[PDB]
């Protein structure tokens, strides 16, 4: 029944109590469900360390994964480029389901196409699709070039891209000179991050590597600037303001920042802003090349380092205090600019807000989840703020790295406690924050589901999430967010200690139990 | 617009093309003619999606796994093969269930074989009877074990079916091989199929010799209804209000025993026509239960259904369906009396899957509006043949749209409102229009039933007439 | 006890069973307490429209008021001033309460002084103080300017400050040249805000009343701001950064942000920024002068208008999308400047937000207070917003903004079901939060009490408190927030949606129960 | 620093001044002495203030309400006069509680007659009449009302007294009128003192001629916790463990019958003497109760306390006394041992009140810590003659510290951690001194006691060694 002028949606209207009896009779009818001691029982186990021992011996099923697949780093690539289409050879599912997944983090249209490989093509390859998805595509929404990677049935079959795209020019599909740079992605290697290293590889190698005869290092003066895979509007904008505040030449390859925040003022722009392919083709005369998040670039590292000659410098992704400073004194040697007073003084004003939140962020313990430099990077301003990350979860990571985020740890006696998991999935992060306790997880939504079994146990082992990384899908417009840069470091410390005094204000909010420490001042 | 302007723009539209891609696009894009019952007159519908041009469509993985399995709530579905296809869709869809989650049901989880390169190379037939090993160890309470197969499985050669049958045997256990592998078919629909065909051939057979059911005359089954926001939980309500017992939901909410108790009902009754018109028809040739098409979209046609189901039984059904649409009258005539006035005469575009396109225009007409132009990613000419008796004279219909058609169609039409999913939502909003996602309800509904109708209307008023869409051209241009 | 590995603080120390027995048995044995029931009875009574009929019957008692005194507003206004020393003539504890007040605002220094009067000054007045107390406080703290305002006793005793600042001045005590603006600013007229205003008055009359015959109005081709009383950093810094965007040449007259932000990198500044005494003394050759806050500078208007001969346009607080709109296009008319293509595109951003978060927005239910503008901005954005504003306080409004705020209702359908209220309290308020409940309220912190008090009569009766306004004293950093333009909208419409999305987050984590609309995406 | 160090750093400080105001401030400043035992050769306190330097002072009201009456919790306090001092006192002090605010106890709220024009023109008196009637119907359960006199009520001549007689009478009811208007005096202190006098006039004696109470030889009374962050808590539980009944708290999570039943105990054991010697005194008068000063900071000094506190009734609570030590001492040996190393030979500055500058500092002894410089508000001379035995030879000591000299002297002596409160903290760490608030504790607490101990350890702790102060200097220089 609804009440027309205060109507239910599904929650509270499934808790009438007609709504009510009828799932107790359907569950007793039909469902043969398993008692509620047992489930109790079962639950209960699941918390367990017991559980936790036979959960983290799993060879062969992963339950919760935190990493997705190559091609979805390739589109994110790609968007990042001026009027550019990214084109998945393939089967259409895979577009489907990238284009959603971004549509639902950035609240905004993503577009991609795909040339819709089906069964048949197991017998005579892609070529066709590809001959008629670039002619249809360039025709239809009209780009100024096709970024090609991969979906998993083109690379089991086979298909050589190279020779497909020469065949499409050949035959007159598209014109000779249309780029259409491309990129194997294969899903069952690694993760979205090397999807991305992957097609930004081959972007670079398609506009650089046969007119390397006529660059010079640091000819044009400016520095390149390579993000990675990144999921916050507010870090791309963070590194272009202080870079044009200290007077640096840059060029950001790879920038979706306006494709990706179009105004809604009676148009559709299915194309804005992005890396040019001037840019792209002058990147070889920077002075340099660095790499925001270096461990999931090493292959365009290897390319910028062998080909285009820069002297990519060793420098962590710029998040915390430290190593913000390291990269402004790196731009600043590179580039021969001082570092300004205005950032001088921004930093000054962090340290102020370190000194200022200091006594409730100390001591406090965190599980945390990631790609792998974001994750690196939000543990070493953790340990700068004096909490303890005493689980730290890398999915995508690997042994190099891990043993780089041990020697971080290990600088700091508030790493003591800490411990670093690759390779394992978000049930494995279940099982630590049962095992472990910590005060909070800083993850993405799928956090949400860790924190509903915590509060299952109880509310004194409820776990909540603070969401930070990708994606978030249950909270609006935090793709806005800023995660690098002292900027970055003043929104990550302000959404921690106030997530910290909002869970103190919940505990002592009970009239003569626990309000005695429910302060007004804090 | 008229047909000859609708024709036109059909025309103008197609303008842009290459000639292979102009000729076939043609053949998808009709203007409707209600006195015409042979859809294969007008338009061509389920071929393949052309190269390049933007399909809105999703796989056969998509069609099994996201649609049909995926709300089974006590069996445990794995997403076989690499990571991605499990990773999108785990949770995308809200098909809403009762259970414990992690413990008895998993409906929320991503279950995955994460396929590395040694898995392509060698075959991944060893690790999935590892897998099956690991969730028994880690998940005791799953009734039952589902592998659905994305891209690579078939590609690779692996034999999912000898596993399942082994493993199956050693462990006392159902697990079902689905070969829903994204190269297969076209779209989504062919996933119904495999799935529908999994289904009769791994679970649905298990009770055959078994008697014990405590069979009623009055026993049905909700065949076809995802419970999206609740929609199948408020569509029950009222069939055992009108004296029925819903045995089963297929799957929304749904448990494997209820998909096993189904042979034992009286009568299917069925909401998605596209997605499970198979196993429909299995059911009426094996155990002799007929089935019939229901719309539970809006009072008029959820009153035509009720009537038309009720007429299926006894005179006490009968009289229990009268009851229930008297009792039901003054809520719905609320609903009608509040938003009518807001909404009438403003038309809308739609764009769907297999189904709702058509069967939603009667809730529209219940608010006074005019559904001038739908359309279906993976409908066939079966549902075409529903849909141009359901929509107006001269309105435009659109197979596999694609999203250039789209925005020309929208530009030309100005529809006042469009219902469609989340890859189009945000385009149509940043244009001006307000858009209602029709899968996902917005986060919102149920929308079946009369419960359904009232958070269907508030949705429709509270976007069409918001204030937001009056502030999109700033004062100074 | 205490166990050295887990040190516990008084939450939760004070729940272990010692302490809980040791407490019952002080209250059993000694506090004659009302028994629990009768506590329960009246508790009860406290929420019902019984009481809540008696509650707004007062006429002598005011409970938890949300207003401050003038004084205070003029300390804030001449911190904004270029090495300004606030100076309140009277008595001392005034001077530790209004410091330590905005101290816990901004976590920050607030620099004031006092002239000390004692209880001997009821004979002869405060004259001596003064001459003492500037010639102190210039050798001391070496201010540029001392801006003088009153505490109430100076006010009762009837002090003329112009006869005493010069009198200082005759007698050698301070020079003839230094800068002494003044103001009355007598606590029990107005509130804060008053004082602000009359502090404005007094420093612009200081500058420019015997020097008027040289001033051309447009002659320095830029417009005055002025910003009244603020307490988010944000306000200052986006309508320098918009008019800095536009090309417009302004003055904003009264600006602490440097002050209230100052680096923590070694050295105390007890100065910083600030308008300088050139551009107070310049201000009557602008265009014009616009007022920020117009409900609370109705003196500084009479003065600008009648003195400097400025034409003040009415605009409203820019707040929300119109009155934002409004005030970029009198700002473009006033300077020959157009609306430039930056803040073209950001209004745009904000609409597409509001297009992305409408649904849970739409008919939210909200209970606010502040001061008069702040108010009816946040008014007009949340009927924008497709919000219900049904209970609005404003403590120091009056019956002509009141009319305002009604009227500004009467133009939107979702004003239907508000009410605005004048010279009531957070005790009204907390009444009609129980009787007429809303969804949240929007509020200081003085609101977490009320809130505390709702979830005492249930967990379905809690009306969770959005911290918007001042004082904001237990969360950290939300002084360096925006609620101003655009860039302010946009972080007003992010907290609310994602207040409510945390709260439906909370209503749905009950595993079996309200986890079936515990959705990944919203 | 030697001694001439200091004295030169003194006059040095002084030379920015004008004449008058520095040879006042060279009477308040001075370099210790242990073995001086009269203060009054060594330094000049409870003067005036100087106007125009900044000192940190408050005043006569902040003493009344928001020091010694506020903090009763079963009573309405009203801040009587315009509406700023209520508000900005409101929850400012965490002078903890039990209760069930707003019925049952008030502390945190703020109760205003918020005077407009009219009542400075024509006197408050009806307003206050009207205002408690006001109370009564909306605040039933409050067990007495004070009115707490700000500025305006003296100067204009109104007649707090004659209404809180009439009203009490009327109403039956205890109404205490305090003159504490903050013209008076030079600083809190006087505030103390003029509460006290409103105590023993208006609430003390009220069971004089009662005999129901059963007194027992071990009652005593804790005169002067006021409970910030749960201090006094954690002082009754150690007495109570040492066999005593603490019948009353003064005042923090006090109660008016617990005032009320003070004079039936044995000893009132006095922790703040600033603020309640003047009750202590008048209770020995009138009543023949004793009293002793205490310290509960830190092991050294609470050990000592219990033991001369024990000394003062018969042989079973000495044995107590030596049971509750025993049984503490492994817990604050274990604080000693995991902080004194973190903490040993780091240098403190404290500015304060009118007692923890000098009682704070056994407390940090037992760190290792030493405190070089320190000092008071508001103290008078005799609190100046318990601090000189307590604090190092050469050491600094400032009475109503103005803000450039305490600035000054930091700059000079760079302390390793400064102890004040919150109108300093944010300066001195600007500077990169850490900064402990000593008088909210910082939001944490209790410090008193044992339990309190192990928290102002952890407290010194995670501040002075925190990683941020390794911060303040950018590494470009
Ligand atoms: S049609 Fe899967 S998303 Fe793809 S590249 Fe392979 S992992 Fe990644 Fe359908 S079954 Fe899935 S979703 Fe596509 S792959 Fe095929
Ligand atoms: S010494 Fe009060 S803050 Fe003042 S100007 Fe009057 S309302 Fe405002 Fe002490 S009693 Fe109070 S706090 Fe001062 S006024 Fe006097
Ligand atoms: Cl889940
Ligand atoms: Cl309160
Ligand atoms: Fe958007
Ligand atoms: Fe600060």
């Amino acid at each position: 029944s609804q009440q027309v002028d205060k109507i239910k949606a599904s929650y509270p209207l499934f808790l009438d109590q007609d709504y009510k009896d009828m799932l107790a009779k359907k569950r007793d009818g039909f469902e043969e469900k398993y008692p509620q001691d047992k489930i109790d029982e079962v639950f209960q186990w699941t918390t367990t360390k017991e559980y936790q021992e036979l959960n983290f011996q799993r060879e062969a099923l992963t339950v919760n994964p935190a990493k997705a697949c190559q091609p979805l780093g390739a589109v994110l690539c790609a968007l990042g480029f001026e009027k550019t289409m990214p084109y998945v050879h393939g089967s259409q599912g895979c577009v489907a389901y990238f284009r959603s997944y971004f549509n639902r983090h950035f609240r905004e249209p993503v577009s991609c196409v795909s040339d819709s490989m089906t069964e048949d093509a197991a017998v005579f390859g892609g070529q066709q699709n590809m001959k008629d998805g670039l002619q249809n595509c360039k025709a239809t929404y009209k780009p100024d070039m096709i970024a090609v990677s991969t979906t998993c049935m083109a690379e089991v079959i086979g298909d050589d891209l190279n020779a497909f795209i020469n065949n499409s020019k050949k035959e007159g599909f598209i014109p000779d000179e249309f780029p259409v740079p491309f990129a194997h992605t294969p899903s069952f290697v690694g993760s979205h991050v090397t999807g991305w290293d992957n097609m930004f590889e081959g972007i670079a190698r398609y506009f650089t590597l046969k007119s390397m005869d006529d660059k010079v290092v640091g000819s044009n003066k400016k520095i390149n600037i390579v993000p990675g895979f990144e999921t916050y509007l507010g870090n791309f904008r963070v590194i272009k303001r202080m870079l044009s505040e200290m007077g640096v030449g840059y060029s950001l390859l790879s920038d979706p920042e306006e494709v990706l925040d179009t105004p809604a003022d009676g148009q559709f722009r299915m194309y804005a802003g992005g890396t040019t392919q001037e840019e792209m083709k002058d990147a070889p005369n920077a002075l340099n090349t660095v790499l925001l998040q270096p461990w999931h670039l090493e292959k365009t590292k290897k390319f910028v380092e062998g080909t285009w000659k820069h002297e990519v410098p060793k420098l962590n992704i710029p998040m915390g205090l430290d190593w913000t400073d390291e990269f402004l004194m790196k731009v600043s040697e590179i580039s021969g600019q001082p570092i300004p007073a205005s950032l001088t003084k921004e930093r000054g004003r962090l340290v102020d807000m370190m000194t200022d939140s200091h006594t409730w962020l100390h001591g406090k313990r965190f599980a945390l989840w990631g790609d792998p430099d974001f994750v690196m990077g939000l543990v070493k301003f953790l340990l700068e703020l004096g909490c303890e990350p005493v689980h730290i979860l890398c999915h995508n990571g690997n042994k190099r790295w891990k043993k780089a985020v041990d020697a971080i740890l290990a600088a700091s006696p508030y790493g003591k406690n800490a411990t670093v998991y690759i390779g394992k999935d978000l049930w494995h992060l279940r099982s630590l924050v049962f095992t472990d306790k910590p005060d909070f997880m800083i993850g993405n939504s799928y956090g949400k589901f860790i924190q509903r079994d915590t509060l299952h146990k109880g509310k004194e082992f409820e776990v909540p999430l603070i969401r930070i990384g990708f994606p978030i899908f249950d909270r609006h417009h935090l793709h806005r967010s800023t995660t690098l840069g002292y900027e970055g470091a003043m929104q990550i410390l302000t959404t921690l200690v106030n997530s910290i005094l909002e869970r103190l204000d919940e505990e002592t909010r009970g009239m003569q139990a626990t309000d005695y420490n429910h302060d007004l001042v804090r | 617009m008229s047909r000859e302007e609708v024709e036109s723009l059909i025309q103008e539209v197609l303008e842009v093309y290459p000639e292979k891609a102009r000729k076939d696009r043609n053949k998808h894009l009709a203007v409707n003619d209600p006195a015409v019952t042979q859809s294969k007159k007008c338009i061509i519908s389920n071929k393949k999606s052309q190269p390049g041009l933007m399909t809105i469509r999703g796989c056969a993985y998509a069609g099994s796994k996201g649609v049909v399995w995926g709300p089974i709530k006590d069996m445990i579905h794995i997403s076989h093969g690499p990571v991605g296809c499990g990773q999108y869709s785990r949770a995308g869809r809200r098909n809403y269930y009762i259970g414990t989650t992690g413990v008895n049901a998993f409906v929320t989880m991503n279950f995955t074989s994460d396929f590395q390169e040694k898995d392509i190379v060698f075959g991944g037939d060893k690790k999935l009877a590892k897998l099956i090993d690991e969730v028994e160890t880690l998940f005791p309470l799953n009734k039952g074990i589902s592998v659905q197969s994305e891209c690579p499985i078939g590609l690779i050669g692996d034999d999912i079916e000898s596993v399942s049958k082994v493993k199956g045997a050693e462990l006392s256990k159902t697990i079902v091989p689905v070969r829903c592998e994204g190269f297969r078919g076209v779209s989504q629909s062919l996933g119904h199929h495999i799935a529908n065909d999994a289904v009769r051939d791994w679970v649905l057979g298990k009770r055959d010799e078994d008697t014990t059911f405590a069979s009623t005359p009055y026993d049905v089954a909700i065949i076809g209804d995802y419970n999206i926001g609740g929609d199948a939980w408020s569509s029950r309500i009222l069939l055992e209000e009108m004296g029925l017992r819903c045995v089963a939901q297929w799957s929304g909410d749904g448990s494997i025993s209820e998909i096993e108790l189904t042979p034992k009902v009286k009568l299917n009754l069925v909401h998605c026509y596209r997605s499970m018109n198979y196993i429909s028809r299995h059911m009426e040739e094996k155990y002799g239960i007929p089935w019939m098409e229901y719309n539970f979209f809006g009072p008029t046609k959820t009153i035509e259904s009720l009537r038309a189901i009720a007429a299926k039984f006894d005179e006490s059904i009968q009289k229990k369906c009268e009851e229930v649409i008297a009792k039901y009258k003054p809520e719905w005539e609320a609903v009608v009396a509040k938003y009518r006035p807001r909404l009438e005469g403003k038309r809308v575009m739609l764009y769907i899957g297999g189904l709702r396109p058509r069967h939603v225009i009667g809730a529209y007409e219940d608010l006074g509006m005019e559904v001038v132009g739908t359309g279906y990613e993976f409908a066939h000419n079966d549902d075409y043949d529903r849909t141009m008796k359901e929509m107006g004279d001269s309105t435009l219909l659109y197979d596999d749209v694609t999203g250039y058609e789209f925005e020309e169609f929208v530009k030309r039409i100005k529809p006042d409102l469009i219902g469609s999913g989340i890859k189009e939502k945000f385009i149509f909003q940043k244009m001006g229009i307000p858009f209602r996602q029709m899968h996902s309800w917005d986060y919102s509904g149920p929308y079946h039933g009369f419960d359904g109708f009232a958070i269907f209307a508030r949705d429709m008023d509270m976007t069409l007439n918001n204030p937001c869409w009056k502030k999109l051209q700033a004062p100074w241009e």
